[PDB]
RNA sequence: GAAAGCGGGGCCUCACGAUCCUUCUGACCUUUUGGGUUUUAAGCAGGAGGUGUCAGAAAAGUUACCACAGGGAUAACUGGCU
RNA sequence: CGCUGGCAGUCGGCAGAGCGAGAAAGAGAGUGGCGCGGACGCUACGCCGCGACGAGUAGGAGGGCCGCUGCGGUGAGCCUUGAAGCCUAGGGCGCGGGCCCGGGUGGAGCCGCCGCAG
RNA sequence: AAUGCGAGUGCCUAGUGGGCCACUUUUGGUAAGCAGAACUGGCGCUGCGGGAUGAACCGAACGCCGGGUUAAGGCGCCCGA
RNA sequence: GGGGGGCCACGCGUCCCCCGCGAGCGCACGGGGUCGGCGGCGAUGUCGGCUACCCACCCGACCCGUCUUGAAACACGGACCAAGGAGUCUAACACGUGCGCGAGUCGGGGGCUACGAAAGCCGCCGUGGCGCAAUGAAGGUGAAGGCCGGCGGCGCGCCGCCGGCCGAGGUGGGAUCCCGAGGCCUUCCAGUCCGCCGAGGGCGCACCACCGGCCCGUCUCGCCCGCCGCGCCGGGGAGGUGG
RNA sequence: GCGUGAAACCGUUAAGAGGUAAACGGGUGGGGUCCGCGCAGUCCGCCCGGAGGAUUCAACCCGGCGGCGCGGUCCGGCCGUGCCGGCGGGGCGGAUCUCCCGCUCCCGUCGGCGGGGGACCGCCCCCCGGCCGGCGACCGGCCGCCGCCGGGCGCAUUUCCA
RNA sequence: GACCCACUCCCCGGCGCCGGGGGGCCCAAGUCCUUCUGAUCGAGGCCCAGCCCGUGGACGGUGUGAGGCCGGUAGCGGCCCCCGGCGCGCCGGGCCCGGGUCUUCCCGGAGUCGGGUUGCUUGGGAAUGCAGCCCAAAGCGGGUGGUAAACUCCAUCUAAGG
């Protein structure tokens, strides 16, 4: 959508602080698994090591 | 295209319904205010539809807007404009046939002489 | 989506296919609810042929 | 055998191909290499910039490329001695040297003087003694700001003369472009017969003096 | 991805989707090319018209760098400068033209294919053609060469 | 939404169970344990869970608050019914029907609270 | 032929031939490479020189000293039909 | 296989429970003469209803919650109170590929789901 | 005009390119379970009922079953009648 | 038309030709089965278990693989069991399909900054590839026009020459969309708004068929226009034809 | 030559069978081996009747929490792929233009060009006012209604339990 | 050679002194209580220091499956030797040095280039490269300028030494 909404920071004991920052406009981008599966999936065979006989 | 396909008589006013992409034309330099949907707008084409002061719609907008696509103008992009239907048809080597056959490149010695030439051979 | 990145050269935010993505509200919304006929949920199982003569 | 449609194909793997197959696992592994003796070097010429030495303006030859500029290999010996800068002695500041070049033009060659002149105002030298200050040498105060320069010494970028929008006079309106290149063509073409044709002419036309 | 070929499915058959009478044998045409003359023929015919014989004129040393001319048509002529460019002109009223060179974007002959919008334009270019030159002159313009 | 979040975990979803020709659900607050979009029990603004006491007798109501729904931690209120097998029965069907909170639930919410009723009764 | 008309071979159904190469003809023709002139050479277009195994490899035998892949698609026995 | 069929209407005390019927279209608005109650559903890649049809070599396509091995995730997964493997006149499921339990043997690792790879 | 049926169109494409048999027409041959054609149907690729047996004949083509009825064939016994 | 049995016939009050809601109550050849009907046996010998172990009987039933027109063949391979065992990988091309961006797109090479040899980033690193322009052997060339006014020439039209305005073709089919003659009932007519249908009429997507138009090569017929070099110069027109 | 110890093949025990080689498909029958941990046979909801037992129902009071609110338009916030304004401040980009400065031709004068401002335009960010619209991917306080919980009061013709 | 301007510091070897590589040794925390086993490294617990350490939860061994039993691991952690680099001072040596404008002189690689022919080779096509034989140079010369040859201009290098 298009409402950004303002996100709280947490202190290091748990508690809010007063600092809040606006959520980004990467949070509302679109959800394609697919296209993160085939990222992921062909991305995934760059760090391999070549076998052979 | 779809300047041209709206610009029409009677077709004032309407929204014009894109399944596919809605591409940016360079070659023109007016563009009118236009009620669009379209599955996807390019950057470029958005940003001049935009400022020329229409709107740009998706799917479910449209169906809340007219559910049942009234005042709508249904378009679609040339199916014959791919390289691939250049090939098809009857096929190359033939008479009255102009499909453009499979090179791995074009030259001067790629596919230009027997059947080609009336004076290598002959020619269809 | 009106602010470019400012450390990569030139990315935008990817657009939406689909804006209002809750098609519940959608569907039962006034807007589409007048413009449909009435819902014919009634099951006719095939009758069993009694012969007349 | 062939199938219905396609390509006339010829693949070059008629010989023993497999033998001489080269893989580029090592890759990544050479990439760190050469990065490692770029900075290697970079330390080992403290001061000195990682590039190394300045390469001059360059104009490209082969029509396709000859509006855009370049890095050449060295300054030329005509251009070291407008700038009064020695043949010898410019190798050990970091100017790049050839002596095979040769300066056709007077726009590149002062060019490259302008590029010579503006490195050497930009040229902090440290005295070859560091105990004893010299002649010719930077004071103290640049060598304790002289840093290391990260980059090509002064990158060289294409420029384009950026023109106003002018008022098109009558003259040039009556220009014709194409009748002009057309009658060019002709005029190139046909130079050589002409002027044998006219040998030709006075040359039967004075037997009737004679 | 092997499980999605055509071989998993082919396990148990006998002859593997090649055929009991004409089996897979291992080159029962010949290897490559072989046969445009002779029993390639017909293929060779119906969809390589051309493909044997010589035509035209060799040249030996032939770099491609010599003949580069890159075109660009006048539908295409005002996208190389920018916008605020063209609009300038059109809000403009003293008359002057802005110039577009093409040898900076890239274009060496400029052919003429599209319309122009009704303003002044000097067009800087190493070639015109000729209904290139006369769109440019009839919508009040100048053709100036560069070399 | 509801049905965007449903399109990503109606397969891949860590409480998913499918073996034996059947499909469940091992989420918190999916009353049925079945994986449906109507049933599941993460994707909705306002869902009903039915859940066993900490200590031997009684029946815990859960609802989600429509504040909070990126704060998880304060989310959903907790309520205890320690009561008779009838009030507890009328009491959940009122939190429903009268709060009109997810109406279509209900019946399987109090198929269940019997449920847990039934196996929190000594055993034969 | 007075003309209507007829005729771009034989009253009709056969009498014939690709690529590569060579040879001849045609143009105030193109290229011959950094330019110019002139020979030469390469092109473009139309005929010919020929493949009769006639959609067109350049090609003699013998093997009882024989060899291989095969064939009952194919002979020399029997059995069958006649 | 087709009907490119039907179901978002579970529209509930902010309620009124329907679209099988021979005949294009609205159970439309306004303007003047006690008892707190109501089964199931809907993995929409789901569920349901009508018809018609079912041979197969070579071959082609689709679906496999059929099977083997390894990898990324995931089951607050299984396991010396007994894993893999093997045997079985035991109980079963699936049209089938196969699979799950019971008994015995054995002594240290193994599997389900979502994708990836051979 | 009658009868009946939803059609039109574009890509990519495996296997095949040894066939054989039958009513009728028909060539060579004394003839052949011979050699060679035309049309249609089969076998090949196909099980089932019958012809005792059976590539091709007669009937009839096939998901797993219950009831009924038939085709071609049959109904002394084998062997249903 | 006049003077005993079956009829899905049972109003009153007119004009006139022919002479819009009654309630109840049960029965059932009525949108696919129920009983608001029963009886026997069951703890050391009996109840159920189709499948699985063995055996018996009736009917059926030749051993698989392969080549083949035809295999059970007096055609070849095969004693039996366990393990291994045969359409793979790279490159190139075509077509279809999914994704991203889109007249652009792509960092694959290079550089910057445990898993990680990964991931991230570069944009004056987009060089370069492919696409955006074709055609000709090549020199080369290189993708709408029409109307009007004025002037010059030819003998009212045409050509050339300067200014204005209109402007990317048409015909047929064409999903969809637009208008609407009239109408969609509840006591009766006018009567506005919201919908819904519809005779007829239109703008017509993609795509197909056709007719035109434009670019390059080539052929034929021809008359003109340009100037820095007036020429074996350059540019144009009309009609076919090759891409 | 000793983990696990399969199949082919063999020995023995047990069971069954045996003159059309064995094996097989369909249909039953018989005998075994084990299983159902069978052998007096399903429970569930409501109502009625009979014997009992609770610290018990409805309605009121207090406190907490939640839902909804066209609170026609309550007060205050946040957001907007919303729109206009400004004696507003700023960053990127532009093939829109133009005081000092390096260097250059001709006499500190006089012209072109390399370089920072400055102006203009576009977009964005942050401050200001206005409406619009959202808070259902994004709310707080009072108020009103409803629901639930806990603690009182209820002394049992109510409610619940077997 | 003359006229002017400008250099007082380059290299190596020893003597002695100043801050990467190899090797050796070592550095955290449970064998804590119940419990299964033939043996535990399993399971349960360890309060409010949420058992203890963690810059160490890689691995291996130890009677199954261990961050805390042990070796190890982490750490710009420590300690002890050896070698080398990077520098300074000193001694004995060398070297006794340049730039600019005029003036006068000088300057090049031969059985090689190149030509014919033969054979191999190359994408190199009237011969790309190499080699054998024959011929065999020139000095405003010679080679190259991807079609053989003549004339005429241009452009570009300087082969047959390293
Ligand atoms: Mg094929
Ligand atoms: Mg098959
Ligand atoms: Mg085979
Ligand atoms: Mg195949
Ligand atoms: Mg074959
Ligand atoms: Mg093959
Ligand atoms: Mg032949
Ligand atoms: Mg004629
Ligand atoms: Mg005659
Ligand atoms: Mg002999
Ligand atoms: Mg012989
Ligand atoms: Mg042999
Ligand atoms: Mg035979
Ligand atoms: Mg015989
Ligand atoms: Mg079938
Ligand atoms: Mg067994
Ligand atoms: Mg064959
Ligand atoms: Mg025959
Ligand atoms: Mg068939
Ligand atoms: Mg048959
Ligand atoms: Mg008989
Ligand atoms: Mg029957
Ligand atoms: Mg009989
Ligand atoms: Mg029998
Ligand atoms: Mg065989
Ligand atoms: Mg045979
Ligand atoms: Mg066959
Ligand atoms: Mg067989
Ligand atoms: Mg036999
Ligand atoms: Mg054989
Ligand atoms: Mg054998
Ligand atoms: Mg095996
Ligand atoms: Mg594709
Ligand atoms: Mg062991
Ligand atoms: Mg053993
Ligand atoms: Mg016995
Ligand atoms: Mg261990
Ligand atoms: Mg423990
Ligand atoms: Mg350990
Ligand atoms: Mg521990
Ligand atoms: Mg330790
Ligand atoms: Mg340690
Ligand atoms: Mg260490
Ligand atoms: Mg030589
Ligand atoms: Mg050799
Ligand atoms: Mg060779
Ligand atoms: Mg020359
Ligand atoms: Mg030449
Ligand atoms: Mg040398
Ligand atoms: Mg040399």
């Amino acid at each position: 959508a298009c409402a950004r909404p303002l996100i709280s920071v947490y202190s290091e004991k748990g508690e809010s602080s007063g600092k809040n920052v606006t959520l980004p406009a990467v949070f509302k981008a679109p959800i394609r698994p697919d296209i993160v599966n085939f990222v992921h999936t062909n991305l995934r065979k760059n760090n391999r090591q070549p076998y052979a006989v | 295209r779809m300047i041209r396909k709206m610009k029409l008589p009677g077709r004032e006013n309407k929204t014009a319904v894109v399944v596919g992409t809605v591409t940016d034309d360079v070659r023109v330099q007016e563009v009118p205010k236009l009620k669009v949907c379209a599955l996807r707008v390019t950057s470029r084409a958005r940003s001049r539809i935009l400022k020329a002061g229409g709107k740009i719609l998706t799917f479910d907008q449209l169906a809340l807007d007219s559910p049942k696509g009234r005042g709508t103008v249904l378009l679609s992009g040339p199916r014959k404009g791919r390289e691939v239907y250049r090939h098809f048809g009857k096929a190359p080597g033939t008479p009255h046939s102009h499909t453009k056959p499979y090179v791995r490149s074009k030259g001067r010695k790629f596919e230009r002489a027997r059947g080609r030439r009336a004076s290598r051979g002959y020619k269809n | 989506w009106r602010k470019a990145a400012s450390l990569k050269s030139n990315y935008n935010l990817p657009m939406h296919k689909m804006l209002n993505t809750d098609l519940s509200r959608i569907l039962k919304s006034p807007e589409i609810q007048r413009a449909l006929r009435a819902p014919r949920k009634k099951i006719h199982r095939r009758v069993l042929k009694k012969n007349p003569l | 055998a062939p199938s219905r449609n396609g390509m006339i194909l010829k693949p070059h793997f008629h010989k023993d191909w497999q033998r001489r197959v080269a893989t580029w696992f090592n890759q990544p592994a050479r990439k760190i290499r050469r990065r490692k003796a770029r900075q290697a070097r970079a330390r080992r010429i403290a001061p000195r910039p990682a590039a190394g030495p300045i390469r001059p303006i360059v104009r490209c030859p082969t029509v396709r490329y000859h509006t855009k500029v370049r890095a050449g290999r060295g300054f030329s010996l005509e251009e070291l001695r407008v700038a009064g800068i020695h043949k010898k002695v410019a190798r050990t500041i970091g100017i790049s040297v050839d002596p095979r070049r040769r300066n056709k033009s007077t726009e590149s060659l002062q060019a490259n003087v302008q590029r010579l002149k503006e490195y050497r105002s930009k040229l902090v030298l440290f005295p070859r003694k560091p105990s004893a200050p010299k002649k010719g040498d930077s004071s103290a105060e640049e060598l304790k700001l002289a840093t290391q320069l990260t980059g090509p010494v002064m990158p060289i970028r294409n420029v384009f003369k950026k023109e106003k929008a002018r008022v098109i006079t009558e003259e040039e309106k009556n220009f014709k472009a194409f009748a002009s290149l057309r009658m060019a063509r002709a005029n190139a073409r046909l130079f050589g017969i002409r002027a044998k044709r006219a040998k030709e002419a006075a040359e039967q036309d004075v037997e009737k003096k004679k | 991805p092997s499980r999605l070929r055509k071989t998993r499915k082919l396990r148990g058959h006998v002859s593997h989707g090649h055929g009991r009478i004409g089996k897979h044998r291992k080159h029962p045409g010949g290897r490559g090319n072989a046969g445009g003359m002779h029993h390639h023929r017909i293929n060779f015919d119906k969809y390589h018209p051309g493909y044997f014989g010589k035509v035209g004129m060799r040249h030996y040393h032939l770099k491609r760098n010599q003949s580069f001319c890159p075109t660009v048509n006048l539908d295409k002529l005002w996208t190389l400068v920018s916008e605020q460019t063209r609009v300038n002109a059109a809000k403009n009223k003293t008359g002057a033209a802005p110039i577009i060179d093409v040898v900076r974007s890239g274009y060496y002959k400029v052919l003429g294919k599209g319309k122009l919008p009704k303003q002044p334009v000097i067009v800087k270019a190493k070639f015109f053609s000729r209904r290139a030159e006369e769109k440019i002159k009839g919508v009040g313009g100048a053709c100036v060469l560069v070399a | 939404s509801a049905h965007l979040q449903w399109m990503v975990v109606r397969n891949c979803s860590s409480f998913l169970i499918k073996r034996n020709k059947q499909t469940y659900s091992t989420e918190p607050n999916n009353l049925k344990a079945r994986n449906s979009f109507r049933y599941n029990g993460l994707i909705h603004r306002k869902t009903v869970g039915v859940e066993p006491a900490a200590d031997g007798k009684g029946v815990v109501v859960v609802m989600k608050r429509r504040s909070g729904q990126r704060k998880p931690a304060t989310s959903y209120v907790r309520t205890t019914i320690n009561k008779n097998a009838r009030a507890t029965l009328s009491s959940i069907r009122h939190m429903i029907r009268k709060n009109k909170y997810h109406p279509d639930l209900r019946m399987a919410a109090i198929r269940r609270a019997s449920a847990i009723l039934r196996s929190q009764k000594p055993v034969m």
